[PDB]
Order: structure tokens, then sequence, then C-alpha cells
């Protein structure tokens, strides 16, 4: 299924 | 998250596991207050790039050449670009994208 990654900020 | 003034710059990063970061694609999504989860564009490992109608070409996409890294960089912010922005793989629907841990990005008016 569905992978989610991680958002920051770069 | 980060925040600007509206005309203003930012870049997010998005790392994603290594085993899907260099097989599949990358979506970044986004979900402005009170909307629904909307695809932004996505990127291949190859790096081609998609990108959804409302870009216009001011979020452009790429991978970092030694990480599992993608970056989205945005440039002429507006305050309705302002919303919780998630990256994803292997979506089953546009609205699975904003399902993980998301960073939020605030556009004020000048």
């Amino acid at each position: 299924g569905v992978v989610h990654g991680v958002a920051t900020v770069a | 998250g980060g925040s600007v003034q509206a005309g203003g710059s930012l870049r997010l990063s998005c790392t994603i596991s290594d085993a899907i970061f260099s097989r599949y694609a990358v979506g970044w999504f986004r979900q402005a207050p009170g909307k629904e989860c909307e695809l932004v564009s996505t990127i291949t490992p190859d790096s081609t790039t998609t990108h959804s109608d409302f870009v216009k070409g001011r979020f452009t996409l790429s991978r970092d050449n030694a990480k599992n890294t993608v970056y989205l960089q945005m440039h002429s912010l507006k305050p309705d670009d302002t919303a919780v922005y998630y990256c994803a793989s292997r979506w089953r629907s546009v609205s699975e994208g904003c399902g993980g841990q998301g960073t939020q990005v605030t556009v004020s008016s000048a």
C-alpha cells in the first residue's frame, strides 16, 4: 500500500 | 513548518524509504485549511517530473544525488499556497497522499 515520506523544510 | 511573506520562496524536503525512493515515483500533495487533499507534482527515479495544472512553473522537483530525499522548490508563493504539504508513493487514491507526516507552509499577504 501507500508509503508516506517525511516532509520538512529544507 | 515554514512561513514567508507573499512573493517569497521555500524549499521542502521529503525523505522516504530507500527501496521506494529507488524504484517508484514520489508525489507531493497538499491540503489547504478546510479543503481536500490534492496532488501537486511527482518525480521518478530518472528525474522525470509531472505537475498539476495549478503549479504553473512555480514549483520544481529534484532528487538528491546521494540521499533518499526529494526536494520541492517553491517560488513566487501566494497566500492560497498555504497548506500542509506531504509526500507519498504507491498511493491508491489522492486522498491517501495526505495521510502521513506533513509540514505546514504559511504564506502571509504583503
